[PDB]
C-alpha cells in the first residue's frame, strides 16, 4: 500500500535489473568437473547464492503488499518469479540429497529480465502469436511420425542385433554394421559369423525394437539429419531393394511436405498481421516522413542554387573567399565525374585486397602495403572534401556515409594497430567494398534496393529486441545443458569438443545444435553419458525441445523480419510511382488549365504519355491479397525442295515421333554400364547410339533447309565429331568423354517441344530475374566475408602427421604411431586439411559448405586450432575467433536465405490467369459461388420401403453409437498395433495375434453389414469405402497367411501386414481442420505437375552426367564414394543426388571424387575421377534448391485465399458444412421440396451464416419477404436456390439492398459472368 | 589428428581428411 507508490520509482528496477545481470554472470562463471572435482572459483561463487536469494525475495515481498495475492500473482511472469524464489529458498534450506531437480530451476534466471522489460514482453508475445497455427501442424507432423513408425515397427524390429563376431572368443565385432545369415544382405567377410546380440550401431540407440525407439529414430529421420545412415544399416541388414520406398516418402512427407505446410502458414498470418490498424498507421507514418524528406531536399537544393546566385551577383559588382571556396567544393562532390572516380578508386582498392593469397611474393607484399596507405589517404582525403562541402550535419545526414565514416576511422585504428603491433588483421578495410553497392544508382533498381534498408533501419529496436530474445533462449538452455550434462562427458577416450563443462563450450554446442548439424550425434553422446540406452533416455528429450522449439523459432524470427521489411519495402516503392504520376498527370491537367488563349497541345501529352507507364501492372498474388485485406479491414472498421521440308517439318503427326524418338534415347543413356566399358550391352547402346544421333541430324538438315536450334546443333554435331573419332584408335579420350558427356542434351530438347514445360521454365526464369539484384548483393558480402577469412586463416591449415612436429622441417622421416594396439612406423609427412582459406576461391568453397551447414564444426575445429603462418595447429588457440563464424551464420543462412525465401513468396507472379481482368469484382467470391454452381444437392439414400429388415440394419450402421463404437475400435486396434517389442514372451506375441484377429473380424461384420445396410454398388459409389472394403480385405488375407501355412520359399508375401496399418487414416477424418489443409495442399500439388517433371528432368540430367564423369570410382571404402554411396547405376546415382539435395556430406562426397581417385579394378582407365565434381555438386546445391523453393511458393500461393482467412465471411468452407446438414432431409433429388423444412433448415446449419444471435434473425426475416421470391411458383418449391444464393449475394458486396429496383441489371452482370455454364443456373437464379 | 581407418569418435573431429564414419576415420 503505502510501500508500492514510493517504491516503484524507476531506480528501483534499474537495481533489479542490475542484481539479474549480476546472478547471470554468476552463472556463466561457473565450471563443470567431472568425478566431483571442483574449482576453488567455483567454491567462491557459491556463497553469493544467499545475496542473490534474499534481493528476490525482497523484491517478491515489496509487490505482495501492492497487489495482494491469488492480484499480484494473477500475472504469469510473477508467478515464475514466485517459484523461482520459492525454489532458492528451499534449496538454501534444503540439506536432503533430492536437489538435482530444484537446483535446475536456477536456469529460469535469465528469464527474470524478461519480466522487468515490458518491451521484451510485447515482443515476446508478437513472436508467439505466430505459433498458434502451427500447432495444428505439428500435430499433423506427430500423426506422420507414428504412421511411420509404426511401419518401421513391422519391418525393421530387431534387425541391428546380428554382427560378425570372430568366432564367439570375448564378443567383439570386427565391424559397426549389421550381417545377413546367408542373404542378399551384407555377408560376413573373412571367418566371422552372423551371431546374436550387438547393442547396436548408435550404441543401440536408433533402432525399431519397440514404440518409443521406433518415434525417436523417426523423428531423428524427418530431420534430414543422420538418416541416410539409418538407410544404410536396413540396406546391409535385409537388401536394398525395397528399403528406399521407406525412407524417400518419410522424408518427401515428413520434412518437404511439412516444411511447405509450415512455410505458407507463416507467410498467410505474416500477411493478415501485416494489415492491421496499429502495422498499417505505422507504414503510413514512415511513408509520409519519406515524402516529406524526398521534397525538402529539393526544396534545399533551390535554396542553396538562389544562395550561390546571390553570392555571385554580390561579389561580382576573407569570408568570402573560404565561401566562395565551399560553394565550389560542395559542387565538385555532386558531379557525376566525382560519383565514377570515387567508385574506380573502390574498385581498385577492393581488386588489390582481394588478391592475397597465401605464398604470395614479396614484391606483391609490398605493394599492397604501400597501396593500403595510399588508399587510405585517398579516402580520407575524400572524406574530408565531401565533409566541408556539404557540411558535417549535412555530411552525416546519409546514412551511408555514417559507414564511410566509422569503416574510415575503423581502418585507421587497425592501420595504427598493426603498425604498434605487427601480426593479425581484423579486416576492416576490406568493408570498403561495401561502397561499391553505390553501382546500384545509376540503375533502375535503386529506389527497390534502398528502400529495403530504409526499412531496416527504421526497425532496429524490433530486431534488436528479437535478436537479443533469440541469444536469451540461447542462454537458458546452455545453462540446463550444464545442469544437466555438466562434466560428464568424460566415460570414453576424450571428451568431446561438443561438451557442456564451461559457460562458452554450452552456449557453442546449443548453438551447433540450433543449426542442425551433429545434433543426433551430441544426442547419443548425452544418452551415454546419463547412462546406457536402458536408463539414459530421458535425457533425449532435452535434445527435441531444442530441436523442435529452436528449428521454428529461429524461421519464426528470421523469416519474419524479413517478410517485413522487404514487403515494407515494396509497397514504398510502387507506392512512390503512383504519388509521382498521378502528381504528374495533375501538371499536365493545371498546364493546360492555366492556358486558354491559346489550343493546348499538353492536353494530348499527357493522353498518350499515359499509358505508357500503365502497362507495368504485375501486382503479384501477396500485393492483391493485401489490397483486399486493407478493404475488409476498412469495411469492419467502418461497419464496427524448301516446299518439301516446309512440308515435312508442318506435318501434324511430326511432333511425335521426334518426342519418342527422344524419349528413347534418353533411356538407352540412362541403361548404361560406366564401369563394364567392354560390355555386349554398351555395344548394343553404341548402335542405338548411332541410328538415335542419325536420326537427329536428318531432322536438323530438312529443319535448316527452310537459341534452342543452337543447342541442338551442338548436340548433334558434338555426337557426329565422336563418331568420326570412333572409327579409328583412341584419339584423345579426353575429347572422346567430353563428346559423350554432351549426349545429356538430348531430354532438353522437350522444353520447346511441350508449352506447358516452357511456361514453368519461363516462370522460373522470372523467378530468378525477380531476385538477381538480391543475388548480387549477397554475392559481394560473401566475397568479404572471404577476403575476411583469407586474411584471418591464410597459411594456417597446415599439419604433421603427428601432433609432436608442429613446424614443416620437423615432419620429416618416420614416427611411432599407436593405433589398433599396435605400434607401427608410419611416414611422418606435412600435409593440409581439405578445406581451407588459402585464397579467396577457396575461402569461398568453403564458407559455401559452412553456409550448407555441412561438416562447419570441422571448420571451426580447424579454425580455432590455427596458430601462425607456418605452425601445426594447437587445441583451443583462439576460442574468440569462432565468433566469426557465428556471426557469419547469423546473417548468409539466416537472414539472406529468409529474405530469398521472402522476396520469392512476396513477388510471385500469377500464372493462373496471366490478366486481371475477368470480373474485376470477384476473387473468392467465384470461387465460392462455383461451389454451389457444380455440386448437385448430394442425398444420403434413404430407404424407400422401410418394412422389417433393410431399415433396420440402415438404422442401426447410420446409428451415432455406431460410429462411436467403430472409432473406439480404431483407436483400439491401433494401440494393439504399436504394442509390439522386441523379444516378448510368446503367450504375449499371441495375445497380439488374438487381438488383431478379433479386430479384423469386427472390421470385416462392419464391411459385410454396411452391404446389406445400403446395397452392393450404393456401397462402393463413395471412394472411402471402397477403400475400407480393400484394407479389410488385405487383413484377411496377411491373417490367413499367417495363421494357414505361409509360402514357404517363394516370392515374399509380407507386404500385406502395412494394409492393417492402413487403419490410421481412417481416424483422420476427425481432423476438420487437418484434413480440410491436407486435402487443399495436395489438390494443389497435383495441380502442378510440370514442375515436378522439370525437377525430376534435373535429377534426371544430373544422374547421367554423374554417371558417365564419376562412375568407375573405386569403390573402396572408408571414404564418401563406397558400396552404399556411388555412382555405377543409374538408380545409385539417383539415390546419390537424393542424399546431396537432402544434404549429409555432399562436400564429402565432392572431394571423394576429385582426379586422383585410385580407380576401379574392371574400368578401362588408370585415372577416372575429375575435378568437374566442384562445379558439378556445387551448381546442383544451387539448382535444386532453388527449383525446390520455387515450387513450394508456387504451392503455397495457389492456396494464399485459404492461408489469409480471417474467418468472418467463410464462404468456401461453409458450403460443405451445408450439403451435410441438408442431406439428412432431402431423399433424392425430386426436382421440388415443400416449404415448411427450409424455416427449420436456416437453424440447422452453422448460425454464423445467416444469423448469429435471435437479432440477425431479423435479417433472414428480410431475406426470405420484401423481394420478389419464388413463391410465383408452386407453394412447395425449393429455396436452397433462394437462400444460399441470397446469403453468399448479401454478405459481400451487397448493393441491391439500397436501391432494391434495379434487380435486372445486376441479373444481367452475373449471368455474362457466368455466360457459359450450359444455362444449367437458369432455374437457380430465380 | 587421426589416420585414414583409425578408430574414433565422431563427436572429436579429429580426422585428418574425412569424416568419422561408423566409428573409422
Ligand atoms: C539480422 C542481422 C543481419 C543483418 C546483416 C545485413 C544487413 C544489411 C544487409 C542487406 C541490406 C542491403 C540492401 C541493399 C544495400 C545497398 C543497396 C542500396 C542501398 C543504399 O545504398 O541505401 C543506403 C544504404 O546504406 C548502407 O548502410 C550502405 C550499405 C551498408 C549495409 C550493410 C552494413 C553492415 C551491416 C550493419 C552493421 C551495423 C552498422 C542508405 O540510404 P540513404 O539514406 O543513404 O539514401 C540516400 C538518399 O537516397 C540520397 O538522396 C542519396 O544521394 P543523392 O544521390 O544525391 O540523392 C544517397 O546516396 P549518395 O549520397 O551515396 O549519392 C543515398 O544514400
Ligand atoms: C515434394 C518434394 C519432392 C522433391 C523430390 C522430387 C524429385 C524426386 C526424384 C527422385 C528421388 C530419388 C529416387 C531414389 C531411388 C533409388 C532407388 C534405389 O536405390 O534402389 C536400390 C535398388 C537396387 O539398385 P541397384 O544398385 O541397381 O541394384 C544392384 C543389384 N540389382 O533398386 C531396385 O531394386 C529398383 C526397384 C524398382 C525401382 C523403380 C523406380
Ligand atoms: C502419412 C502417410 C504415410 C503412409 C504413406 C507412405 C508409406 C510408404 C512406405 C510403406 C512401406 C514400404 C515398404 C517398407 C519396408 C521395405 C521392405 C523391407 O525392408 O523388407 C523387405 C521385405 C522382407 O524382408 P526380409 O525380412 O529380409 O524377408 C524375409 C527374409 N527371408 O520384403 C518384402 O517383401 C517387402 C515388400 C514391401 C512392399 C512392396 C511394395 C508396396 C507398395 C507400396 C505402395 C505405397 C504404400 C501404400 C500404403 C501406405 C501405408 C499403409
Ligand atoms: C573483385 C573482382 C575484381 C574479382 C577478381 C578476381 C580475383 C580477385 C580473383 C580471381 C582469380 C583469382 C586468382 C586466380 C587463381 C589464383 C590462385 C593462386 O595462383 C597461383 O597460381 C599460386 C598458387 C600456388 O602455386 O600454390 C593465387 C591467387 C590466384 C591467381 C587468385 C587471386 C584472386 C583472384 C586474382
Ligand atoms: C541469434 C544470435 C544473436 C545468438 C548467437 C549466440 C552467440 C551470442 C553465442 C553463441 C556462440 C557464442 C560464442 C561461442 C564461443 C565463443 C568463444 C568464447 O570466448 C572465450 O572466452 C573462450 C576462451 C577460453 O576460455 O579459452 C566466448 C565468445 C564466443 C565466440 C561466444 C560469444 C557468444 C556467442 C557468439
Ligand atoms: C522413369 C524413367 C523415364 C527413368 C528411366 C527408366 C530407368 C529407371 C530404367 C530404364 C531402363 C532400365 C535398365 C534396363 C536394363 C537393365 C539391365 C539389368 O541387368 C540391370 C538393370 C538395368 C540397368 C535397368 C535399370 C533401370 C533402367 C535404367
Ligand atoms: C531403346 C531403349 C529403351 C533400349 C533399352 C533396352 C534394354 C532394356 C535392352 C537393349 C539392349 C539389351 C541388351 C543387349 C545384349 C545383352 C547381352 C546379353 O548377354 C545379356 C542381356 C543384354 C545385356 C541385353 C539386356 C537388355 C538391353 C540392355
Ligand atoms: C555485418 C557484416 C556484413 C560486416 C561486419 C562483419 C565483420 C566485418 C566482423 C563481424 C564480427 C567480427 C569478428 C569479431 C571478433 C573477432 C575476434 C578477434 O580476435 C579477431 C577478429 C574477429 C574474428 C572479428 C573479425 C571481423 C568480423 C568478422
Ligand atoms: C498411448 C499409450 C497410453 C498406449 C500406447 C503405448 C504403448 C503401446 C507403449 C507405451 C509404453 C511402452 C512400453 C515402454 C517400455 C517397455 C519395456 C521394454 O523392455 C519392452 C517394451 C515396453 C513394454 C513398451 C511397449 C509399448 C508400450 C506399452
Ligand atoms: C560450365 C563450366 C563452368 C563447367 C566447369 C568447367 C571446369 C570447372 C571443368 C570442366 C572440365 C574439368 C576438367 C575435367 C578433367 C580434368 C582432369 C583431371 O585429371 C584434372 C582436372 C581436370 C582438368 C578438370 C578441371 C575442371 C574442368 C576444366
Ligand atoms: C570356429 O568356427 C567354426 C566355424 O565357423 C566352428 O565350427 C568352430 O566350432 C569354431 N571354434 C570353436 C572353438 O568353437
Ligand atoms: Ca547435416
Amino acid at each position: 500500500k503505502y510501500a508500492k507508490r514510493i517504491t516503484e520509482w524507476p531506480p528501483f528496477e534499474y537495481m533489479i535489473l542490475a542484481t539479474i545481470i549480476a546472478n547471470c554472470i554468476v552463472l556463466a562463471l561457473e565450471q563443470h568437473l567431472p568425478d566431483g572435482d571442483k574449482t576453488p572459483m567455483s567454491e567462491r561463487l557459491d556463497d553469493t547464492e544467499p545475496y542473490f536469494i534474499g534481493i528476490f525475495c525482497f523484491e517478491a515481498g515489496i509487490k505482495i503488499i501492492a497487489l495482494g495475492f491469488v492480484s499480484y500473482l494473477r500475472n504469469g511472469w510473477n508467478v515464475m518469479d514466485f517459484v523461482v524464489v520459492l525454489t532458492g529458498i528451499l534449496a538454501t534450506a534444503g540439506t536432503d540429497f533430492d536437489l538435482r531437480t530444484l537446483r535446475a530451476v536456477r536456469v529460469l534466471r535469465p528469464l527474470k529480465l524478461v519480466s522487468g522489460i515490458p518491451s521484451l514482453q510485447v515482443v515476446l508475445k508478437s513472436i508467439m502469436k505466430a505459433m498458434v497455427p502451427l500447432l495444428q501442424i505439428g500435430l499433423l507432423l506427430f500423426f506422420a511420425i507414428l504412421m511411420f513408425a509404426i511401419i518401421g515397427l513391422e519391418f525393421y524390429m530387431g534387425k541391428f542385433h546380428k554382427a560378425c563376431f570372430p568366432n564367439s572368443t570375448d564378443a567383439e565385432p570386427v565391424g559397426d554394421f549389421p550381417c545377413g545369415k546367408e542373404a542378399p544382405a551384407r555377408l560376413c567377410e573373412g571367418d566371422t559369423e552372423c551371431r546374436e546380440y550387438w547393442p547396436g550401431p548408435n550404441f543401440g540407440i536408433t533402432n525399431f525394437d519397440n514404440i518409443l525407439f521406433a518415434i525417436l529414430t523417426v523423428f531423428q529421420c524427418i530431420t534430414m539429419e543422420g538418416w541416410t545412415d539409418i538407410l544404410y544399416n536396413t540396406n546391409d541388414a535385409a537388401g536394398n531393394t525395397w528399403n528406399w520406398l521407406y525412407f524417400i516418402p518419410l522424408i518427401i512427407i515428413g520434412s518437404f511436405f511439412m516444411l511447405n505446410l509450415v512455410l505458407g502458414v507463416l507467410s498467410g498470418e505474416f500477411a493478415k498481421e501485416r494489415e492491421r490498424v496499429e502495422n498499417r498507421r505505422a507504414f503510413l507514418k514512415l511513408r509520409r516522413q519519406q515524402q516529406i524528406e524526398r521534397e525538402l531536399n529539393g526544396y534545399l537544393e533551390w535554396i542553396f542554387k538562389a544562395e550561390e546566385v546571390m553570392l555571385a551577383e554580390e561579389d561580382r559588382n576573407f569570408r568570402r573567399k573560404e565561401k566562395m571556396f565551399r560553394f565550389f567544393i560542395r559542387r565538385m562532390v555532386k558531379a557525376q565525374s566525382f560519383y565514377w572516380v570515387v567508385l574506380c578508386v573502390v574498385a581498385l582498392n577492393t581488386l588489390c585486397v582481394a588478391m592475397v593469397h597465401y605464398n604470395q611474393p614479396r614484391r606483391l607484399t609490398t605493394t599492397l602495403y604501400f597501396a593500403e596507405f595510399v588508399f587510405l589517404g585517398l579516402f580520407l582525403t575524400e572524406m574530408s572534401l565531401k565533409m566541408y562541402g556539404l557540411g558535417p550535419r549535412s555530411y552525416f545526414r546519409s546514412s551511408f556515409n555514417c559507414f564511410d565514416f566509422g569503416v574510415i576511422v575503423g581502418s585507421v585504428f587497425e592501420v595504427v594497430w598493426a603498425a604498434i603491433k605487427p601480426g593479425s588483421s581484423f579486416g576492416i578495410s576490406v568493408l570498403r567494398a561495401l561502397r561499391l553497392l553505390r553501382i546500384f544508382k545509376v540503375t533502375k533498381y535503386w529506389s527497390s534496393l534502398r528502400n529495403l534498408v530504409v526499412s531496416l533501419l527504421n526497425s532496429m529496436k524490433s530486431i534488436i529486441s528479437l535478436l537479443f530474445l533469440l541469444f536469451l533462449f540461447i542462454v537458458v538452455f546452455a545453462l540446463l545443458g550444464m545442469q544437466l550434462f555438466g562434466g560428464q562427458f568424460n566415460f570414453q577416450d576424450e571428451t568431446p569438443t561438443t561438451n557442456f563443462d564451461t559457460f562458452p563450450a554450452a552456449i557453442l554446442t546449443v548453438f551447433q545444435i540450433l543449426t542442425g548439424e551433429d545434433w543426433n550425434a551430441v544426442m547419443y553422446h548425452g544418452i551415454e553419458s546419463q547412462g546406457g540406452v536402458s536408463k539414459g533416455m530421458f535425457s533425449s528429450f532435452y535434445f527435441i525441445v531444442l530441436t523442435l522449439f529452436g528449428n521454428y523459432t529461429l524461421l519464426n524470427v528470421f523469416l519474419a523480419i524479413a517478410v517485413d521489411n522487404l514487403a515494407n519495402a515494396q509497397e514504398l516503392t510502387k507506392d512512390e510511382e503512383e504519388m509521382e504520376e498521378a502528381a504528374n498527370q495533375k501538371l499536365a491537367l493545371q498546364k493546360a488549365k492555366e492556358v486558354a488563349e491559346v489550343s493546348p497541345m499538353s492536353a494530348a501529352n499527357i493522353s498518350i504519355a499515359a499509358r505508357q507507364q500503365n502497362s507495368a501492372k504485375a501486382r503479384s498474388v501477396w500485393e492483391q491479397r493485401a489490397s483486399q485485406l486493407r478493404l475488409q479491414n476498412l469495411r469492419a472498421s467502418c461497419e464496427a525442295l524448301r516446299r518439301f521440308c516446309h512440308y515435312i517439318v508442318t506435318m501434324r503427326y511430326f511432333e511425335v515421333v521426334i518426342l519418342v524418338v527422344i524419349a528413347l534415347s534418353s533411356i538407352a543413356l540412362a541403361a548404361e554400364d560406366p564401369v563394364r566399358t567392354d560390355s555386349p550391352r554398351n555395344n548394343a547402346l553404341k548402335y542405338l547410339d548411332y541410328i538415335f544421333t542419325g536420326v537427329f541430324t536428318f531432322e536438323m538438315v530438312i529443319k535448316m533447309i527452310d537459341l534452342w536450334n543452337i543447342l541442338d546443333f551442338i548436340v548433334v554435331s558434338g555426337a557426329l565429331v565422336a563418331f568420326a573419332f570412333s572409327g579409328s584408335k583412341g584419339k584423345d579420350i579426353n575429347t572422346i568423354k567430353s563428346l559423350r558427356v554432351l549426349r545429356v542434351l538430348r531430354p532438353l530438347k522437350t522444353i520447346k517441344r511441350l508449352p506447358k514445360l516452357k511456361a514453368v521454365f519461363d516462370c522460373v526464369v522470372n523467378s530468378l530475374k525477380n531476385v538477381l539484384n538480391i543475388l548480387i548483393v549477397y554475392m559481394l558480402f560473401m566475397f568479404i566475408f572471404a577476403v575476411i577469412a583469407v586474411q584471418l586463416f591464410k597459411g594456417k591449415f597446415f599439419y604433421c602427421t603427428d601432433e609432436s612436429k608442429e613446424l614443416e622441417r620437423d615432419c620429416r622421416g618416420q614416427y611411432l604411431d599407436y593405433e589398433k594396439e599396435e605400434v607401427e612406423a608410419q611416414p611422418r609427412q606435412w600435409k593440409k586439411y581439405d578445406f581451407h582459406y588459402d585464397n579467396v576461391l577457396w575461402a569461398l568453397l568453403t564458407l559455401f559448405t559452412v553456409s550448407t551447414g555441412e561438416g562447419w564444426p570441422m571448420v571451426l575445429k580447424h579454425s580455432v586450432d590455427a596458430t601462425y603462418e607456418e605452425q601445426g595447429p594447437s587445441p583451443g588457440y583462439r576460442m574468440e575467433l569462432s565468433i566469426f563464424y557465428v556471426v557469419y551464420f547469423v546473417v548468409f543462412p539466416f537472414f539472406f536465405v529468409n529474405i530469398f525465401v521472402a522476396l520469392i513468396i512476396i513477388t510471385f507472379q500469377e500464372q493462373g490467369d496471366k490478366v486481371m481482368s475477368e470480373c474485376s469484382l470477384e476473387k473468392n467470391e467465384r470461387a465460392c459461388i462455383d461451389f454451389a454452381i457444380s455440386a448437385k444437392p448430394l442425398t444420403r439414400y434413404m430407404p424407400q420401403n422401410r418394412q422389417s429388415f433393410q431399415y433396420k440394419t440402415w438404422t442401426f450402421v447410420v446409428s451415432p453409437p455406431f460410429e462411436y463404437f467403430i472409432m473406439a475400435m480404431i483407436a483400439l486396434n491401433t494401440v494393439v498395433l504399436m504394442m509390439k517389442f522386441y523379444d516378448a514372451p510368446y503367450e504375449y506375441e499371441l495375445m497380439l495375434k488374438c487381438l488383431n484377429i478379433v479386430f479384423t473380424s469386427m472390421f470385416s461384420m462392419e464391411c459385410v453389414l454396411k452391404i446389406i445396410a445400403f446395397g452392393v454398388l450404393n456401397y462402393f459409389r463413395d471412394a472411402w469405402n471402397v477403400f475400407d472394403f480393400v484394407t479389410v480385405l488385405g487383413s484377411i488375407t496377411d491373417i490367413l497367411v499367417t495363421e494357414i501355412a505361409e509360402t514357404n520359399n517363394f516370392i515374399n508375401l509380407s507386404f500385406l501386414r502395412l494394409f492393417r496399418a492402413a487403419r490410421l487414416i481412417k481416424l483422420l477424418r476427425q481432423g476438420y481442420t487437418i484434413r480440410i489443409l491436407l486435402w487443399t495442399f495436395v489438390q494443389s500439388f497435383k495441380a502442378l505437375p510440370y514442375v515436378c517433371l522439370l525437377i525430376a528432368m534435373l535429377f534426371f540430367i544430373y544422374a547421367i552426367i554423374g554417371m558417365q564423369v564419376f562412375g568407375n570410382i573405386a569403390l573402396d571404402d572408408d571414404t564418401s564414394i563406397n558400396r552404399h554411396n556411388n555412382f555405377r547405376t543409374f538408380l545409385q546415382a539417383l539415390m546419390l543426388l537424393f542424399r546431396s539435395a537432402t544434404g549429409e556430406a555432399w562436400h564429402e562426397i565432392m572431394l571423394s571424387c576429385l582426379s586422383n581417385q585410385a580407380c576401379d579394378e574392371q574400368a578401362n582407365a588408370t585415372e577416372c575421377g575429375s575435378d568437374f565434381a566442384y562445379f558439378y555438386f556445387v551448381s546442383f546445391i544451387f539448382l535444386c534448391s532453388f527449383l525446390m523453393l520455387n515450387l513450394f511458393v508456387a504451392v503455397i500461393m495457389d492456396n494464399f485465399e485459404y492461408l489469409t482467412r480471417d474467418s468472418s465471411i467463410l464462404g468456401p468452407h461453409h458450403l460443405d458444412e451445408f450439403i451435410r446438414v441438408w442431406a439428412e432431409y432431402d431423399p433424392a433429388a425430386c426436382g421440388r421440396i415443400s416449404y415448411n423444412d427450409m424455416f427449420e433448415m436456416l437453424k440447422h446449419m452453422s448460425p454464423p451464416l445467416g444469423l448469429g444471435k435471435k437479432c440477425p434473425a431479423r435479417v433472414a426475416y428480410k431475406r426470405l419477404v420484401r423481394m420478389n421470391m419464388p413463391i410465383s411458383n408452386e407453394d412447395m418449391t425449393v429455396h436452397f436456390t433462394s437462400t444460399l444464393m441470397a446469403l453468399i449475394r448479401t454478405a459481400l458486396e451487397i448493393k441491391l439492398a439500397p436501391a432494391g429496383t434495379k434487380q435486372h441489371q445486376c441479373d444481367a452482370e452475373l449471368r455474362k459472368e457466368i455466360s457459359v455454364v450450359w444455362a444449367n443456373l437458369p432455374q437457380k437464379t430465380l | 589428428c587421426k589416420g585414414k581407418g583409425a578408430k574414433c569418435s565422431r563427436l572429436m573431429y579429429d580426422c585428418c581428411t574425412g569424416s568419422c564414419r561408423s566409428g573409422k576415420c
